[PDB]
């Protein structure tokens, strides 16, 4: 009876997205920027749309290693670009320092970094469904949900030969949900819009007749 | 002067730990009252949602929600039947409790199933709704059914009726029999349609969260 | 397809200053880093200056450091090079190139313009 | 008899002007005809009142407002007709497009004349209809009751928001069990609607 | 800085033949290197960058290989259009640096 | 006997931690009272600073601070106007509140705008100062302006006047119209100059520190 | 309303300067001395000149690694030369030991060193604007603001082949500000003097007429 | 009517001699003429009193002092003149040089005759003028008030400091709105200044 | 739509078989 609570139901930490720097091979750029998308996986998306308005603090962790699952010591800079501030142009761009961009310097050898993001939205809660136009690409888009981009880079000075994979985990604390919504039957087409395929799929799997059971 | 136990540096996926605030001295936008806050899924299981009892082949859509009933010129017949497992694939997939019981390995508790009658105001008849305990096959003919649990439901008087099933654990059958012919005065549509509504009672419980296959 | 043109190059006396301006068309011009490269009469090639795509980072070699200045305008699709105090060795032809980052190789090269420092 | 949405009465939020007076009167929208073939309708107000009455004179010239609605739907049919309707008020109602790409603006804000569903089974929002009872709803069942009434308070994240952009919610009428009538009876059963905004406010003339 | 020196200021060959040029690094550059094609009176084109990989559109007869401080740029089959000066680059660190240049010779 | 959580060795840029004193037993030079201590930026936003309303092309300098007003031989004309966004590029960049609102993503609260009149003691006239709410275009002619918010400001009597704007969140326009001709006795300069002073009220607030682009 | 405080406004830690030992290549010296300059970056300089007198304790951190962003264990000596004591001549100079120079011995493998400097000035507060001569190069120079040089060196005995980059972060605690000053419009020319370019730049961006808006 | 700088009255700091007596008298500096073309003036005292009176006899022969000032600026013009001045006392006033390198000593300590600004818009300190109101200031507006008065206490880090080196602050008079007058009126409007040091102290003869 | 904005009453047959409309005023002109 305590596992039906909305607080426990959203509890556990999960994989929000996998990003890669890849500075070694044909792509030498040497950093990456990962806009925070909680909807990333269609499984995590279908449990969120259950509720229309929800207010929660997030907590992150970055599990990193090379392509060998081998983790030698080499330094990484995890920066958090808050919503409304400019993004880094290139691996040396002066945005990588500033002041106001909170950063985390962690070697690979260390156990994974961890950090806690507060509630960033202007409105008193997030909205997963916003009717009406922000001011037809525009229809139903919340401008106020952006949580920031978590730009990453490897401090070591020039062109290491090592592509560094990294995984990003999220978990939701202190969650509070408002008016409920029925779960989605139809498959998803694209990320930001509900649009569903022409051909409809039934909700229940058919049987022989209105009568026969099993 | 401390020692480190064997479990030091592991990162455990369900951590329930603490973490540094990334932006100290930041002020979230304060709350305001928003109507409708729901604190637990176990209230949603207690609201009734239309059930697909039809779910046959080639039934297209929005016609799958209702079971047809007509004058069949036969006194004792089996109108429709469906087993009572909420989680198991079948009719109950269209309910609510059907869906959020795909997210939990085990459930329990009593269920409630409600019928409505859409037919015209003049029509009259008798349906015998009979429930079979989970360890038995569905009855042969009503004389076997009326011995078990049942309620005779009458149109002209009572337009909706509720059948509480006693128990389910983690199987049972409810059938709908014609007790009498379907009788109507002249110039009236001859066939009605019955819709069903599933819901869970107060004591329904869930256990051991699990992610689902619906998608 | 793509066009990198330059201007301003020409004979000049020591100490003077001259603005080489490069103009581009046929691609999105704010998405690429840019650079200058000069080719000595011996055809020895060497770097001149570098700027990031959005103006974040600007790099100068040690020789030209402080003597030159580079800038770009994403609205005009131009790349400007302000260069002063020209010595003898500053004569060579200057190419206007394009990159996708710091360490990527230079894919395109302007037709180049000469520069000459003499009395 | 009456369904208070989410168990609350709409109320003021303690200089915004309170019009009271003549924006508290009922408005009677045009009468939709429910045939045997017809499927669904929806409205999505604050929209429907933007043109009509003195209300639209407030909502067009004010930059912010707060409001709440009392809506009443009744269906006149003789006793020889059958069929049933589902009436539900679904907050934050965002529709979608079918694919073989966004919904045309005529489908987003229909106006006082409502709109027809393309796919009522999925609500044309993608969610199934069988579960749409989770929203505040009332059954109009032509052998029992001919009227359905709802009071929906002001539900939205911000305290105030503009009427020309964010449409606070929507309303659906879906004939779940189709209409049948014996020969000679009147062919169409009319459906009418009535809305009476409660506790409205406006600001920023 | 870091100097990239090429061994031969000139090499001779004929059409259909196979020629391969080296490059030598002042210190360890890892795999970062690039090879350029400068035809007479023309802007030097990009061919092969970062050891083996070759830029989009470069014909397949142009190949390269190496690692560390010792590099190689291989022409499977020489043609007429292949006469021009070649250069090797260091993009491993700033500042970038180019080799002294190598000029082919087709002797008929 | 302890275990180490996943966040051990990270160096977090906004640390709010503690550090060893490098020179123990060292004595800083003690305080003395220095007048003027200011504990928060939000007092600076509340002092008025001259505003550049002119900011046109070729206006050189120290002439950009004041709007000219003369006898234009026309009764109803638009003297000058400027939108009310403090952060947004424009006139407000010369104020104080204009600058230290470039350091914060979000602001709010009422503003205050004060006018002075530099003309000679004999001169007389009437200016109609009208403010437009943020969701509308600036008025056409004064008959559209005098319907909105406004105050008629008279020279010979009142030499300075204050207009509080009700609200701003993170847009609005204030215009200055000639109500009447500019009237002066003989041997007097014919054109005056008006200067403006911006300031923030008590309830003005800031949020979410960010470094700026001004430099 | 708590993010407008002068204490929070100067809070966050930032990059004061980047210094490099470079003992490997053409420069074999093997150490470096970095006079503490808070003004180092024109961004941090413009926020300080807001206030004329201010009194604060500082806290430092040194994030170090090789040119690969690779951090093998090798020993470093971070010494702090207090104001008014002689500087090291060469990598072996006897100043590297003494007593009174507080030092920090930290391997690269370890997480970054951190240390807290007290308030060093004779006067009751720093002065970012000092009129008048200390007794024309002299005009407007505070002799009393010197905070010390943080000389660094790598203990390993002779000529490692490794250039070691290092970054230095500062954060300001317990700050107290006095009489306020308006922000600087004109660009900076040189480090120690206000001198501004001949050609003046307007404060506001021009528009078409005194009338038209947007 | 009167602006106390930073909301305080200058006071003694509880053997330094307190002269009182004849260093409390007003001093009247020479009268500057404000033309239509003229721009700005500044003084930067303790300087201005180093030569004059018995005060300069104290400040030259003492190695340390503490002081505070009451300064009064008034402008006599008939009612047919327009124009306005800004009067502000800006502590720790450090000037700069233009470039196409340091300010000449005549610009650092002008003396009793003040100095003209080269660039009044930027104050020739680099900071904009629009914001210079952040310092204690008073408006002299020739249609309203002809006088401006300021009391500035002793503001400096050390308790005492010498008069020949550190100039505690400065004073500016900038004609923000230029002067215009119809033909025949007097061409120049004079500006005068008066300073009366308060609570002075001296030590170390 | 122009009428329902003014004074009006919706009158329903099946329920109410007679209905009364008071006109506010007449002096010595109005339409129903």
């Amino acid at each position: 009876v305590n596992e039906a609570s909305v607080e426990h139901f959203y509890s556990r930490a999960g994989l929000v997205g996998v990003v890669e720097v890849k500075d070694s091979g044909t792509s030498l750029d040497g950093y990456t920027v990962w806009p925070i998308d909680v909807m990333g996986f269609v499984q995590q998306r279908r449990k969120l749309e259950l509720s229309t308005y929800m207010r929660f603090d997030a907590e992150f962790t970055f599990v990193s290693n090379l392509s060998n699952s081998t983790t030698p010591g080499m330094l990484l800079q995890y920066m958090y670009v808050p919503p409304g501030a400019p993004k880094p142009d290139g691996r040396k761009s002066y945005q990588w320092q500033t002041a106001t961009n909170p950063s985390v310097f962690a070697k690979l050898s260390d156990p994974p970094p961890q950090v806690s993001v507060p509630f960033m939205s202007p409105a008193t809660a997030y909205q997963w469904f916003y009717d009406g136009y922000p001011t037809n690409l525009q229809y139903g888009q919340c401008p106020n949900n952006m949580m920031g981009h978590f730009a990453i880079r490897t401090v070591s000075e020039s062109t290491t030969g090592k592509n560094v994979h990294v995984r990003v985990y999220m978990r939701i604390k202190h969650v509070r949900a408002w008016v409920p919504r029925p779960l989605r039957s139809q498959a998803y087409m694209v990320k930001n819009y509900p649009t569903y395929s022409q051909t409809i799929t039934n909700t229940a799997t058919d049987r022989a007749s209105i009568t026969t059971t099993d | 002067p401390t020692e480190l136990k064997p479990g030091t540096n592991q990162f455990l996926t369900t951590d329930d730990g603490t973490s540094p605030p990334i932006l100290p001295g930041f002020e979230p936008t304060p709350l305001i009252h928003i109507p409708g806050e729901f604190t637990s899924l176990l209230d949603l299981c207690q609201i009734e949602t239309i059930l697909e009892v039809n779910n046959t082949t080639g039934t297209i859509g929005v016609s799958r929600l209702l079971i047809p009933v007509r004058a069949q010129n036969n006194v004792d017949q089996l109108c429709a039947s469906f087993q009572v497992d909420p989680g198991r694939n079948g009719p109950w997939q269209s309910t609510m409790v059907g869906q959020i019981c795909r997210y939990y390995t085990q459930w329990s508790g009593s269920l409630k199933v409600t019928f409505m009658f859409t037919g015209s105001f003049m029509a009259t008849g008798k349906m015998l709704i009979a429930y079979t305990p989970p360890g038995s096959a569905q009855p042969a003919t009503r004389e076997a059914a009326m011995l078990g649990t049942h309620i005779v439901w009458d149109f002209g008087l009572q337009s909706s009726v509720t059948l509480v099933i006693p128990w389910i654990s983690n199987t049972g059958i409810v059938t709908i029999w014609y007790q009498t012919n379907f009788v109507v005065p002249p110039d009236t549509p001859t066939e009605a349609n019955i819709i069903a509504l599933g819901a869970a009672q107060k004591n329904f419980t869930l256990k051991l969260c699990k992610d689902t296959d619906e998608i | 397809e793509v066009q990198l043109v330059e201007s301003g190059g020409g004979l000049v006396k020591p100490g003077g200053s001259l603005k080489l301006s490069c103009a581009a068309s046929g691609f999105a011009f704010s998405t690429y880093d840019m650079s200058w490269v000069r080719q000595t009469p011996e055809k020895r090639l060497e770097l001149v200056a570098h700027i990031s795509s959005g103006g974040g980072y600007i790099y100068y070699p040690d020789t030209v450091k402080g003597r030159f200045t580079i800038s770009r305008d994403n609205a005009k699709n131009t790349l400007y090079l302000q260069m002063s105090s020209l010595k003898s060795e500053d004569t060579a032809m200057y190419y206007c190139t394009r990159q996708k980052g710091l360490y990527y190789g230079f894919d395109y090269w302007g037709q180049g313009t000469t520069l000459t420092v003499s009395s | 008899n009456i369904v208070l949405s989410y168990g609350e009465w709409p109320e003021y939020c303690p200089k915004p002007t309170r019009p009271d007076v003549s924006v508290n009167r009922f408005y009677t929208l045009s009468t939709k005809s429910w045939k045997t073939e017809s499927t669904g309708w929806y409205w999505k107000f604050p929209d429907v009142l933007n043109d009509t009455g003195v209300f639209g004179q407030n909502a067009q010239f004010h930059y912010l407002y707060r409001s709440g609605f009392c809506m009443h739907v009744q269906c006149n049919a003789s006793k020889f007709h059958q069929g049933a309707l589902l009436v539900a008020a679904i907050p934050e109602f965002v529709i979608a497009a079918s694919s073989p790409l966004y919904p045309d603006f005529a489908h987003t804000n229909p106006g006082k004349d409502g709109q027809e569903f393309r796919d009522p089974y999925v609500l044309d929002a993608g969610i199934p209809l069988s579960q749409a009872l989770v929203f505040p709803h009332q059954w109009i069942n032509l052998r029992t009751n001919n009227c359905a009434t709802i009071i929906m308070p002001y539900v939205n994240a911000l305290p105030f928001d503009s009427a020309l952009n964010h449409s606070n919610f929507g309303l659906v009428v879906i004939p779940i069990s189709p209409l049948k009538y014996c020969n000679g009876a009147t062919t169409e059963v009319p459906v009418t609607l009535t809305i009476a905004p409660l506790n409205s406010e406006f600001s920023g003339l | 800085d870091i100097v990239m020196t090429q061994s031969h200021k000139f090499m001779s060959t004929s059409v259909g033949d196979r020629v391969s040029i080296t490059c030598k690094a002042s210190q360890d550059v890892n795999t970062a290197v690039a090879w350029y094609q400068q035809r007479p009176g023309q802007s030097p084109k990009l061919l092969i960058y970062s050891a083996s990989y070759r830029y989009t559109g470069v014909p397949d007869r142009f190949t390269g290989s190496g690692s560390g401080t010792d590099f190689t740029f291989t022409i499977s089959s020489v043609q007429a259009e292949d006469l021009a000066v070649y250069y090797c680059q260091q993009h491993y660190t700033t500042p970038h640096t180019f080799g002294g240049g190598t000029k082919l010779e087709i002797k008929r």
